[PDB]
C-alpha cells in the first residue's frame, strides 16, 4: 500500500517536499507516480504525471522525481493558493490505482498555537 | 507452436482492447470481457526487454565510411570496397535472419502466454465446469460475480461449490 | 473538458442509486473512464473502471457483484449503479478521466486520471 | 543548426535505430547499412479478427 | 454460466516475415530500419561543417581568387563540397598528393 | 521439447511413407494408416520457408578475392589477408551456430506438431475413449470406418455416441 | 515457457543437492528426496554440448591486429581502423545478442524437463491420484516405499491398486 | 581419513540390525556415502548411498523398503537400518566414499568411490 | 552388465592388462571407469579413478585406458604385492555404479 504524511506545513515562499513511499517495496519510474491536488469544493487536479511530466496549465513551482526509492513533490515558493490535499498514485500491474492517505499541506499565514 | 492461438481458440477478440490476453464471462446478472492484467504487463515488459535489446546493443564510434584513390592505386580501392560491400552482406544477413527468428518466437511466446491462461483455470474449476471447446468452459453451478472475479484473480475455492456441481453434474 | 457528476444523495440501506457523469468538450468513445470514493476520515479508494470502447470493466474487490459501471455515448455519460449498498458505501464519489496512453496497440491505464469531477456525496443509514 | 549523430550526402539520419537503407557512405556514429527494405518486427500477435 | 479465455484483435494491416511463414498479419510492429533522413546538412559533434560552396579543397587551400566569401573557421568536423566544383586550381596544373591532403584537412581541432 | 517423438511415442512408423503425422486404426473391419494431409503439408510449407530464408537471404556483389602485392608492401598483403580472415571467420561461426540453432527448432517443431495431433484427437474423444499409452486410444464403444473418419476428420459426434460409452464404462 | 518453473511448482528444493528435477515422497514410513538421474543427466549432457559447441566453434588463425602507418598515410591508418571497428562490431553485437538468445533457450529447456516429468507422472497415476495443486500429488491408496520407488523408476503398475483407490475414491 | 564399520553379526531370518560407520579425518557434511555389499560366491553390489547433505536417499531394487541409511554428522557416523531380513542379506558390507566431483553446481557420483571400510560380516541363517 | 575374468596369472616383473565391458554395449570415456583393488582382511583401494586419472600413494606401475571399446588397466612390473582381486566400477547414468564380477591376480 502508499504511505504519506498526515500533514505538513510550510511558510510563503518556501520550498517544500512530499513524500510517497510502498509499505513493502521501492517505487521505481516504472510504477509511474502521479501527484494529484484536491481543494475543498473542486474537482481533484493532475499536478503531476509520470515521475516529473507536468501539465502545462498547472504552474512551474511544482515539480517531482524518484529520490531515495520514494516519489518526490516540490514546491518551490509555496504561494497561498497551494493549501490543499495532495495525493500520491501509483501504478501496480492494473487499472486500480493505489492511493495515499493524504497529506494536507498548511501555508501558514498565522502565528502558531 | 503451443496450439493455443489459430489452435482450439479460432480467433480474436476485437472488444477487448485493453488487453493481450482475457475472459469473457456470461452470467445471469450480464457478459462482459476483462482483460488479464498481470500476464499482460508481463508480456509487455519481455517484448518491451526484446526490443530494447535488438536496439540498443549495436553502439559504434565516429567513422568516416568514403575514401578517396586516384587511377594509380585501384588496388587500394578494390581492397576498400571488398571491405565496405563484406560488411554489408554480413549485416543484410544478420539483421534480415535475426529479425525473422525473434518474430517467430514472439509468436510463440504469446501462445504460450494463452496456452498458460487455459491451463490456470482448468486446474482451478476441474471436475466443476465442462469444457464446451472453443477454448472455455461452462460451469455446473450457478456463478454470480464474485465466482467469476474469483476465478479471474486466482482463488476460486473449488470445495464451497463441489456438492452442487456433483449434484448436478451426476445427471 | 470539464466533467459534472449528479444523482447521489441519502439512501436507506440495502437501496440503490444511479450516480452519473456528463463530459463536455470531449467524446467518451476514445477514453476511459473510473468511479473513486474518498470515504470519511479514510484515503481515496479505487472503485470501479472502465475501458475505452466499455467492453472491459473492473471492479474492486470490496464493491464486485454490486456495483455496475457503463458508458452511454450518444448522451456523453458515465453511469454507476450501485446495488445493495452498505453502510461501509458512504463516501464522496468522483469520477475520473484516464489520460490516453496506448502501449504495443493497447489502451494504458498508466498516467492517472488527467480529468476529475468534483464529486458527489452519497450517504446511508439504518436510523 | 541541427545536432545530428549521422550524416549521409542527403541528409542526417536521426537514428536510435540499429540498421539503415539511406546510403552507404556515412559520417558519424551510424547505423549500419542494409541492402534490405523491410526489417519490422513483431511486438503483438497474430490478428484473427 | 460460461467463461471464455481469448487474446486480442484489431483493425491492424501491419504484416511481418516469419522462418516459417511469410506475410503474417499482426496487431502491432516496430520499425528495426530507417529509410527517411532530414534533408539538409547538420553539425557534428557540435561543430559544424566547413562549406567551401563554388571552391575546392586545393582552390581554398591554395586562396584561390574568388574564395575570399569563405569565413575565417577554427575548427570543422568535416568539409562538404559541389559534386563538380568549378573554382579550384586557376593556373592549371598537378596538385601531388591531393587526396592525402583532403584526407588530412577532413576535420581539423 | 514437447515429450511427444522420444517421449510418449517412442518410435516411428515406416510403413507411413506420405506424411510425417499420422494415424493407425483397427476396427472388426480392419487396420490401416493415415497420414494426416493438413499438418504435414503446413510443416512442408513452414520448412520450406526456413530453407528458402537461410539459402535466398545471401545476395552478394560481384566481387574478386585477391590481391597481388610486391615484397615492398607487406603491410598491404597482411591487412588484406587480415580482412579475408575475419571474413572467413564471422562466416564460419555465423553459419555453424544457425545451423546448429535452427536444427533444434525443426525437431522441436516436429515435436510440438505431434503433441497437437495427440491433444486434438484427446479432446475430441474425451471419456469415450481411453488412453493406454504409445499415444493411443481405446475406445468404449464400436467405431467403424465412418467413426475414426470422423475421427480424423475433425467432427466426432461425441454425443452419439455418449450413453453407449457410459454402459462400457460403468461396468 | 512451459509453465513448470515459477508456474504451478513455485519454488526450487534447496534440499535436492544432487540433481536438478527429482521427487519428495512423504510416506508412514517416511518423507524423502530422490533425484531424478536420467532426466538431469540427460539436461547435463545437452548444456554440456551447447556450451562446448559456443567455445569450440571459434577457429581462428594466427593474425597481428595492429599496423604502423606514418603521417603520409593516413587514408590507411582510416581503412585499417576501419576494418578493425567493424570486426570489434560485429562481434560484440553477434556474441551478446547470442547469449542472450541461449539463455532462453537454456531456461525453457529446464522447463520443459519439468514439465515433462510431471505430465510422466500424471499420466502413469491416472485416477489413482488427485492433483491437490503445487503440482504433485496425494494418492488415493497408501504406498509404501516400493510405490514410490516404482512410480519413479517408471512402472507403476495401476491395476493392482485401481479396486482400493476406487473404493477410497468413491466415498 | 579412515572408515570404520561395526555392528554387524548373525541374525536370524526376519530379524534387524544397525550397521555403523565411523569416519576418522574428514566431515561427512560435504561428503555422499554410499553401502557396497559382496556376497559370498559373486561380486560387489550397490545397496544403499546417500547424498551429500542427506536429503537424497538410494536403495537397490532388492533391498527397497527394508533399508534405511542414514547420516549423523554431530557423531560423524553413518547408519545403515536392515529390517525383514533374509538369506540372500548374507555378505560382507562395506561403507564407501563418494569421490568429490561438482557438476555445474550440482554433486555427482560419476568418479566412484575413493575411501572404503574394512567391512562387517552380515549371516542370515534361518535355522 | 560389467564382464571381467574370473582369474589371471602373472609372472614376477612382468607386465599384464586386465579388462573390464558390458555386456551389451561400449565403454567410454563418458563411463568413468574405476579400478578398485581388494585384498583379503583390507579395505578395498581405489587404484584407478576416471579413465586414467591415478592417486599419488598409488605406485606408478598401474596405469588405465580405453581400447577396444573396453576399459583396461595395466601392471608394468607386477610385485608380490599385487596380488589382490582386482574390481571394474563404471559409470551408467545414475548412482548404481556396476561393478565386475573380480579378477583374481596370481602373481606366480
Amino acid at each position: 500500500t502508499v504511505i504519506q504524511e498526515p500533514a505538513m506545513s510550510v511558510s510563503p515562499g518556501g520550498t517544500v517536499t512530499l513524500t510517497c513511499a510502498f509499505s513493502s517495496g521501492s517505487v521505481t519510474t516504472s510504477n509511474y507516480p502521479g501527484w494529484y491536488q484536491q481543494t475543498p469544493g473542486q474537482p481533484p487536479r493532475q499536478v503531476i504525471y509520470s515521475t516529473n511530466s507536468r501539465p502545462t496549465v498547472v504552474p512551474s513551482r511544482f515539480s517531482g522525481a524518484i529520490s531515495g526509492n520514494k516519489a518526490t513533490l516540490t514546491i518551490t515558493g509555496a504561494q497561498a493558493e497551494d493549501e490543499a490535499d495532495y495525493f500520491c498514485g501509483l501504478y501496480k500491474n492494473s487499472a486500480n490505482i493505489p492511493f495515499g492517505g493524504g497529506t494536507h499541506l498548511t501555508v501558514l499565514g498565522q502565528p502558531k498555537a | 507452436l503451443f496450439g493455443a492461438i489459430a489452435g482450439f481458440i479460432e480467433g480474436g477478440w476485437t472488444g477487448m482492447v485493453d488487453g493481450w490476453y482475457g475472459y469473457h464471462h456470461q452470467n445471469e446478472q450480464g457478459s462482459g470481457y476483462a482483460a488479464d492484467q498481470k500476464s499482460t504487463q508481463n508480456a509487455i515488459n519481455g517484448i518491451t526487454n526484446k526490443v530494447n535489446s535488438v536496439i540498443e546493443k549495436m553502439n559504434t564510434q565516429f567513422t568516416a565510411v568514403g575514401k578517396e584513390f586516384n587511377k594509380l592505386e585501384r588496388r587500394m580501392e578494390n581492397l576498400n570496397k571488398k571491405v565496405d560491400d563484406g560488411f554489408i552482406d554480413i549485416w543484410t544477413y544478420n539483421a534480415e535472419l535475426l529479425v525473422l527468428l525473434e518474430n517467430e518466437r514472439t509468436l510463440d511466446f504469446h501462445d504460450s502466454n494463452v496456452k498458460n491462461l487455459y491451463e490456470k483455470v482448468k486446474s482451478q474449476l476441474k471436475n466443476n465446469a465442462k469444457e464446451i471447446g472453443n477454448g472455455c468452459f461452462e460451469f455446473y453451478h450457478k456463478c454470480n460475480d464474485e465466482c467469476m472475479e474469483s476465478v479471474k484473480n486466482g482463488t476460486y475455492d473449488y470445495p464451497k461449490y463441489s456438492e452442487e456441481s456433483k449434484l448436478n453434474r451426476e445427471k | 473538458e470539464k466533467l459534472v457528476e449528479s444523482g447521489g444523495g441519502l439512501v436507506q440501506s440495502g437501496g440503490s442509486l444511479r450516480l452519473s457523469c456528463v463530459g463536455s468538450g470531449f467524446d467518451l468513445s476514445d477514453n476511459a473512464f473510473t468511479w473513486v470514493r474518498q470515504a470519511p476520515g479514510k484515503g481515496l479508494e479505487w472503485v470501479a473502471t472502465i475501458s475505452t470502447n466499455g467492453g472491459s470493466t473492473y471492479y474492486a474487490d470490496s464493491v464486485t457483484g454490486r456495483f455496475t459501471i457503463s458508458k452511454d455515448n450518444s448522451r456523453n455519460t458515465i453511469y454507476l449503479q450501485m446495488n445493495s449498498l452498505r453502510t461501509e458505501d458512504t463516501a464522496h464519489y468522483y469520477c475520473a478521466r484516464y489520460k490516453v496512453c496506448h502501449r504495443y496497440g493497447l489502451s494504458c491505464y498508466y498516467y492517472g486520471m488527467d480529468r476529475w469531477g468534483p464529486g458527489v456525496e452519497v450517504v446511508v443509514s439504518s436510523a | 543548426e541541427c545536432d545530428a549523430k549521422c550524416q549521409t550526402p542527403q541528409g542526417a539520419i536521426n537514428s536510435s535505430l540499429p540498421f539503415q537503407n539511406v546510403h552507404p557512405v556515412t559520417i558519424g556514429e551510424c547505423p549500419k547499412y542494409v541492402r534490405s527494405a523491410k526489417l519490422r518486427m513483431v511486438t503483438g500477435l497474430r490478428n484473427i479478427p | 454460466d460460461t467463461i471464455c479465455i481469448g487474446y486480442h484483435a484489431n483493425n491492424s494491416t501491419d504484416t511481418v516475415d516469419t522462418v516459417l511463414e511469410k506475410n503474417v498479419t499482426v496487431t502491432h510492429s516496430v520499425n528495426l530500419l530507417e529509410d527517411s533522413h532530414n534533408g539538409k546538412l547538420c553539425l557534428l559533434k557540435g561543430i559544424a561543417p566547413l562549406q567551401l560552396g563554388n571552391c575546392s579543397v586545393a582552390g581554398w587551400i591554395l586562396g584561390n581568387p574568388e574564395c575570399e566569401l569563405l569565413i575565417s573557421r577554427e575548427s570543422w568536423s568535416y568539409i562538404v563540397e559541389k559534386p563538380n566544383p568549378e573554382n579550384g586550381t586557376c593556373y592549371p596544373g598537378h596538385f601531388a598528393d591531393y587526396e592525402e591532403l583532403r584526407e588530412q584537412l577532413s576535420s581539423v581541432s
